[PDB]
């Protein structure tokens, strides 16, 4: 719908310029003499816009590490593909902290928590909304 | 007329124990309209569990002066509903109603300031 009226106007103008050569240059003073639409730079003129929805991935340039080496923050409650969950590394600057060593797969994993005394926002169950 | 899941509670004069002796039923409040003082019934109801002192229904009218909101009365349970009448119709119940659970939790129920607001409408306010 978009580019049908685009396309349009753009041909209109192309069409014109055998006859426009000539025009142009008793057009250049009638508007310094008379009157001018909006703007006082050149002539200027319309060019449309077009239609464009899909905001496409490229692809990688890297297949060696497709994972890098460089840190990345992967927040807690996300989606997890295998490769990353060899890279995840539980941070101590939080209070959370695995029990054991953390598997290197993704999984239910249970954390110790040194500070529970403190509030912290915590993530609602379906079962629990109900209640 | 607002309905809460709630169980039959044992009153004291003798230490104010105050700890539920469970059940499961509702407490039913008709607000009433009737004179000067509202005289809201608060009609208590077992649905199922004769365990303990099952309390047969009694309506009980809200006289307004001599009852009396406390949340906790002896910070054993939370969630004390109190309609004090120093031993004459004096009985207690417990809210046992959903909000994070039917559990005892200080200051009345989880949605706290849902619970305080009906409070202050049916005991302290006269019709």
């Amino acid at each position: 719908e978009v580019e049908k009226v685009a396309t349009a106007v753009l041909s209109t103008t192309a069409r014109a310029k055998a006859r426009a050569k000539k025009t142009k240059k008793e057009k250049g003073p009638n508007e310094e003499e008379k009157k001018k639409e909006h703007e006082e730079k050149e002539k200027e003129r319309e060019t449309n816009k077009k239609g464009i929805k899909e905001t496409k991935e490229n692809d990688e340039e890297f297949y060696k590490n497709k994972y890098s080496s460089k840190p990345y923050k992967v927040d807690n409650m996300t989606r997890i593909l295998p490769q990353q969950s060899r890279y995840i590394s539980f941070i101590k600057d939080d209070r959370f902290v695995p029990v054991r060593k953390f598997k290197g797969n993704n999984g239910v994993v249970v954390l110790r928590d040194r500070e529970p005394k403190e509030p912290v926002a915590l993530i609602e169950t379906v079962r629990q909304m109900k209640d | 007329v607002i309905k809460f899941r709630a169980g039959v509670c044992e009153y004291n004069e003798d230490s104010r124990l105050c700890t539920p002796i469970p059940v499961q039923g509702e407490i039913e409040i008709k607000p009433n309209e009737e004179e000067e003082l509202g005289f809201w019934d608060f009609e208590w109801r077992p649905t199922e569990k004769p365990v303990g002192r099952e309390l047969d229904p009694i309506s009980l009218i809200l006289i307004p002066g001599e009852t009396m909101w406390v949340p906790i009365k002896s910070s054993k349970s939370g969630r004390i509903f109190a309609l004090v009448f120093s031993s004459n119709e004096r009985y207690f119940f417990w809210l046992q109603e959903k909000n994070s659970g039917n559990l005892p939790l200080n200051e009345l129920s989880a949605k706290d300031k849902e619970i305080y607001n009906k409070m202050i409408g049916v005991l302290n306010n006269s019709s």
